[PDB]
């Protein structure tokens, strides 16, 4: 099994540990904010699921700085791990064009 | 199961300071939340605070005067409340409950009513109430017992430690002389008295007092 | 802060009909609306969750409805047992928030007091007091007048009266009228009394009994 | 085509319970919800639920006491209402209708008039109402046929089985003694009376019964 496939298997793993984490410190973060909503853990779940995709829905977001600390890394896992699997199908295709070149 | 088991009662000088307990037992997650509610007699229940045992963290209302510190134990699962400095507002029962971080207070502990007073605790004395001589019966007969000259509130009657629930009154304690009296009422059919015993159960939280008194016809 | 408003603070319903409590919110909560019941001396149980969701345990009778900021919760069909106050509660925002209160109100058929006369025990004479109890039980509607009399007279001094809520058994009323005198006081009269003036009947309801 | 056929009518015992169908025709998609709606009398209309027949999942009106139970037949394009435990509260008329999934009803079915009572169905008696002899005709002349004794609700009056609308009042029925009567009314040219014939067809669906009467002049 090649670097790439077990990369991404890894970042994967380490995306959903980063969800959970996640998740559980917003709310930690969040609650003791007045006007805080990221704070139970199914939507912080959801919260967590959407920020690290950027999809930006925007029915939830933190207010504190510990909250936004949170939300910078959740993103940065999911950009970075998305990214890794885009790396790991360029390697796919890149070997499937060497062979079918006989190099 | 009991989920929250809270002290029935304490009595606490103007000034002085209290921590209240709240041992808690069913399942336990790294994600529960101990949440504090204080109730003013006759008045709505008031979100005191919260915190999370696992972490430690604790959050309070800030739109009312900071009495409360929220500690916990995580070892004996029992989450503490520090009212300090307290006065006459500060009199009230006060509820923890538990929360799963989703949002809704699945369960409550029983309360711990906390009077502020210079007063001294005083037990209770209980005294039967059987009918008199010239009294006629129905088919049900009415019973009591009389609780009076205790200090603070509250107490917990029970008839026949609690196998007697249908048929019973417990009226609101009157306070007379920094000591409290109530009474509480009993009926059964006329025929299964006194054959069959009839007991009134006493318990004073704040004294760790409980007597029985049998309740039997006047001699 | 999210206010949580629950008009009327009272409900007066017929036995068996259905009933409607509302809360409503300063701004919109989504379904982070939960519904707690505390009857007399109780604390509170959850009903409802998030707006509509059963709990285990909860009477099927029970149901809530609403989103954003109009919330319900209804019982189809009233009984005794539902006398209670209902709280609303959100968890949309921080910090938690509840209702000032709705209280459940049966009106059933009048029923007259029965009433019960007790003399002082030996045991309180034997410390030097004797109180006279009188309880007027089960009684509806709730406004009623207990007289004493010691010997024929009215007597008005040493008299403390207690009144119980609407009684979550059978929606009636009971009351405690207890006359209180020194051994001495209570050894100098014969005969003691308790009158009960109620709705249900235009002729007082008396008790007494004679220390003799 | 008519795209949602209800069955005109339902008695019902106040506690027993009933099934309304409605058979859907014209196009139907995956994508298709059907719904049912409540209109008591002189009321409007109250939304009761839905279903999805291509994947069977329901949903319904919570601010009302759950009555209903919804299924459908996806061979026979069928979408069934189970009402349990009917009181008078329920007596009303209920509408199916198709919603394409894009949020608004294109059709509606005709509706199902539901009577809870304890009273048992009567078809009506139809009667001829023909001028007196001494009634003078103008340039058009009334006819009309009463129908009485009927029970439950509701009766359909057509004059010329459907032939003849212009001119035409029916008016709404009075209830006496556990029966309902209405009359209705027709004008045509007084030339075109009697030597072109007139008739009124009554249909009352909870008796399964339809029965003409020609109107003719007194002999």
């Amino acid at each position: 099994s090649a670097l790439h496939w077990r990369a991404a298997g890894a970042a994967t793993v380490l995306l959903v540990i980063v969800l959970l984490a996640g998740s559980y410190l917003a709310v930690l973060a969040e609650r003791g904010a007045p006007g805080a909503q990221l704070i139970t853990y199914p939507r912080a779940l959801w919260w967590s699921v959407e920020t690290a995709t950027t999809v930006g829905y925007g029915d939830l977001y933190p207010v504190t700085l510990w909250g936004r600390c949170v939300a910078v890394v959740v993103m940065v896992a999911g950009i970075t791990s998305f990214g890794l699997v885009t790396a790991a199908l360029a390697t796919w295709f890149v070997g499937r064009e060497q062979e079918r070149r006989g190099h | 199961q009991v989920q929250l088991q809270q002290p029935g009662a304490e009595l606490v000088k103007p000034g002085a300071s209290v921590k209240l307990s709240c041992k808690a037992s069913g399942y336990t997650f790294t994600s529960d939340w101990i949440h504090w509610v204080k109730q003013r007699p006759g008045h709505g229940l008031e979100w005191i605070g919260e915190i999370i045992p696992s972490y430690g963290r604790a959050n309070y209302n800030e739109k009312i005067q900071k009495k409360a510190t929220l500690t916990a134990d995580k070892s004996s699962s029992t989450a503490f409340m520090q009212l300090s400095s307290l006065t006459s507002e500060d009199s009230a029962v006060y509820y923890c409950a538990r929360e799963r971080g989703d949002g809704y207070f699945a369960v409550w502990g029983a309360g711990t009513t906390v009077t502020v007073s210079s007063a001294k605790t005083t037990p209770p004395s209980v005294y039967p109430l059987a009918p008199g001589s010239a009294a006629q019966t129905n088919s049900m007969v009415t019973l009591g017992c009389l609780v009076k000259g205790y200090f603070p509130e509250p107490v917990t009657v029970t008839w026949n430690s609690g196998s007697l629930s249908s048929g019973v009154h417990t009226f609101p304690a009157v306070l007379q002389s920094d000591l409290y009296t109530l009474s509480s009422s009993v009926t059964v059919p006329s025929s299964s008295w006194p054959s069959e015993t009839v007991t009134c159960n006493v318990a004073h939280p704040a004294s760790s007092t409980k007597v029985d008194k049998k309740i039997v016809p006047r001699d | 802060d999210i206010l949580l408003t629950q008009s009327p603070a009272i409900l007066s319903v017929s036995p068996g009909e259905r009933v409607s409590f509302s809360c409503r919110a300063s701004q919109s909560i989504g379904t982070d609306i939960h519904w707690y019941q505390q009857r007399t001396n109780g604390s509170p149980r959850l009903l409802i969750k998030y707006a509509s969701e059963s709990i285990s345990g909860i009477p099927s009778r029970f149901s809530g409805s609403g989103s954003g900021t109009d919330f319900t919760l209804s019982i189809n069909s009233v009984e005794s047992e539902d006398i209670a106050n209902y709280y609303c509660q959100q968890s949309n925002r921080w910090p938690f928030t509840f209702g000032s209160g709705t209280k459940l109100e049966i009106k059933r058929a009048d029923a007259a007091p029965t009433v019960s006369i007790f003399p002082p025990s030996s045991e309180q004479l034997t410390s030097g007091g004797a109180s006279v109890v009188c309880f007027l039980n089960n009684f509806y509607p709730k406004d009623i007048n207990v007289k004493w009399k010691i010997d024929g007279s009215e007597r008005q001094n040493g008299v403390l009266n207690s009144w119980t809520d609407q009684d979550s058994k059978d929606s009636t009323y009971s009351m405690s009228s207890t006359l209180t005198l020194t051994k001495d006081e209570y050894e100098r009269h014969n005969s003691y009394t308790c009158e009960a003036t109620h709705k249900t009947s235009t002729s007082p309801i008396v008790k007494s009994f004679n220390r003799n």
